[PDB]
C-alpha cells in the first residue's frame, strides 16, 4: 500500500520520474496534491497524465464520481485491471 | 497546468 505511494513529491518531480525511459506505459504513482489540499493525485505514463483524487466528507476516494472507492489501494486495485476512463491501465508501479 | 478527466 506504500510502494506506488510517493507522498509528498511535486509534480515536477514524478513526471521526471514516471518519463524514464525504463518505464513502460501505465506506470503510475500515487501522491499529495499540491494545488488542493487533502486531495491526492494519481500520476501515470510518452507522456505523463495527473488525475486528481478526490476524498468524500463520509470518507472514500474517486477521480470520477461514477466510481468510488473506500480507500487508495481499493482504487489502485481497480485501475490496474480496467482503465475506465483513464489513459492506461495501470500496469507498473514506479521505481523508487 | 492542468489535470486530466475521465470523460462523462
Ligand atoms: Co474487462
Amino acid at each position: 500500500a506504500e510502494e506506488w505511494y510517493f507522498g509528498k513529491i511535486t509534480r515536477r518531480e514524478s513526471e521526471r520520474l514516471l518519463l524514464n525511459p525504463e518505464n513502460p506505459r501505465g506506470t503510475f504513482l500515487v501522491r499529495e496534491s499540491e494545488t488542493t489540499k487533502g486531495a491526492y493525485c494519481l500520476s501515470v505514463s510518452l507522456n505523463v497524465a495527473h488525475y486528481k483524487i478526490r476524498k468524500l466528507d463520509s470518507g472514500g476516494f474517486y477521480i470520477t464520481s461514477r466510481t468510488q472507492f473506500s480507500s487508495l489501494q481499493q482504487l489502485v486495485a481497480y485501475y490496474s485491471k480496467h482503465a475506465d476512463g483513464l489513459c492506461h491501465r495501470l500496469t507498473n508501479v514506479c521505481p523508487t | 497546468p492542468q489535470y486530466e478527466e475521465i470523460p462523462i
